[PDB]
């Protein structure tokens, strides 16, 4: 779980305006086709902000327009961007069960 | 974990303020991910805005600053993480504190006369007086003969700005003084004039 | 086998001396753990040691110069590694080869007097013969009627310094003339100013 | 067994007054209780500077004042500080022997 677009000499820090998510593919999709992953975003301040369901591709890209505008507003009602976040995945399916454990950066 | 620490908040060293032109040092950047600066500039009641993309360059010559008037200049740094929508309102970009500039006023005449001491006999010396109360470095006068319709302007006194500017070797006739100027700047190709003053009646020499 | 490599050799690219200020340039920098600059000068029996925390700035201006002394002076990059101790010693830290500047005398005036040709009759010039023999670039000269009490200053002749300086248009009487001077720097802002001067004795100019 | 505290760009060099040395556990831990790691510090020059033992913690600093004082003066009878050093480390216990090999940056 490894994050595209990443600044050079120091990987903690952002390099593009939108963030790209590229997770490698989990091992057991050949054993059951029907699994997706659950990839929630969250805080500066450990508050919940995305909560995505990615399914048929194995990365996702955070929007400028996302930040920008909608968790701004619906969350501090407001214009602005969140510089520092936190991004989780786990593998999930219809009917099989959870990963065993959070894959976070 | 994962942030764009905006880049530090951005300080001005020196500020030179030319008669339409300001030059403005500033300090370095990081981020990795800059584009230019965002200069506000707020002329008393109303603000304007501009952009210098590119970042080679250490310093900045803001222009078509409106004459006589003391700007407040903030100085300011910004990445594509924040957009021109962003940058317009000014929130996430770092800014610089406050600082106001003078600019120099233009080179103003207050007293243009002509005198001597009273002549006994012989050919005596006829002085003139032109005073002027502005600010230059390269302070620039010339005469022109009343008389005649077509008249080569001519120049006499070239340097700094003075109370009161005397020169001696005239002709007696008629001449009428107008007064320009220009101001230097540290970057070497740019140099600021300034508009002609003629003063608005002419006088004469005389023994 | 891990080392941090002590930033490069230092050396002084050019040096420009103020009445009371140098500015000088320098070279760039590396080791990514750099704080400022550790200048030492030599008086010529005394030592000084100055810092300059912060490295976005691109040259230095020491001030507080001794008059009139050739000065030597040191320049000098430190890190963390490093600490204020060592720095005092100024071992492990690198340091500059030896350069000497010569610090600009202020302006000496070394003759005042008045002259002109023998009166036939009539109204004649007399100049003013005023000798000053020290080094500036916006030297100043001012009259002040030594006859009364109070006399508003006042200035004749801005320019470059001169073996002789002489301007007519003067008036007969008393007048006792003082010297002033600044020196210009590449850096806009600063300008350097020298101590008022004037001549021990007044002179009267007479036809 | 790698340095905290290192340069980027460029793993060789410092970025700290002093360097920080964190190494990972020990597989054999659990079987034997009473271990312990021998860490000793060498020179530019191959001369030994330091003989360290470090307990109950996996990572240890080197700081300035020992290098600029201590090690200095009882070896080169003077003030300074070796910029560039070598480290290695052990594992050893009271019954239990040395470990198979040298761990050296």
């Amino acid at each position: 779980f490894r994050v595209v677009n990443t600044a050079s000499g120091d990987v903690t820090e952002f390099v593009g305006p939108d963030v790209k998510l590229a997770w490698d593919k989990i091992p057991e999709e050949e054993i059951i086709p029907e699994i997706y992953y659950t990839l929630e975003i969250y805080d500066s301040q450990d508050r919940m902000l995305r909560s995505v369901r990615i399914e048929d591709v194995y990365t996702y890209d955070y929007l400028l327009t996302y930040n920008k505008a909608d968790f701004a507003l619906l969350n501090s009602g407001a214009l602005g961007i969140n510089r520092k976040l936190r991004f989780r995945i786990r593998a999930e399916g219809e009917n099989g069960e959870q990963s065993v454990g959070w894959a976070t950066i | 974990m994962i942030s764009n620490n905006a880049p530090a908040k951005m300080v001005l060293n020196s500020v030179l303020t030319g008669y339409t032109l300001a030059y403005i040092q500033h300090s370095i950047y990081s981020d990795y991910d800059v584009i230019g600066r965002s200069f506000w500039l707020k002329e008393g009641s109303n603000v304007t805005r501009r952009d210098f993309t590119g970042i080679d360059t250490f310093s900045v010559t803001i222009n078509n600053l409106k004459p006589t008037t003391t700007y407040e200049v903030q100085g300011a740094f910004y990445d594509s993480i924040i957009d021109s929508e962003l940058l317009n309102a000014q929130i996430g970009i770092n800014l610089s504190d406050k600082q106001t500039f003078k600019m120099k006023s233009a080179p103003r005449i207050t007293g243009a006369r002509c005198e001597s001491e009273p002549v006994d006999v012989g050919v005596g010396a006829p002085i003139v007086y032109i005073d002027t109360t502005g600010e230059a470095d390269y302070c620039t006068i010339e005469l022109k003969d009343n008389s005649n319709a077509n008249n080569p302007w001519v120049k006499y006194y070239v340097g700094a700005l003075m109370p009161t500017i005397m020169f001696g070797g005239v002709p007696i006739g008629s001449y009428k003084v107008r007064i320009s100027g220009q101001i230097s700047l540290p970057d070497g190709v740019t140099i600021d004039s300034s508009g002609y003053y003629e003063y608005p009646n002419v006088f004469e020499v005389r023994y």
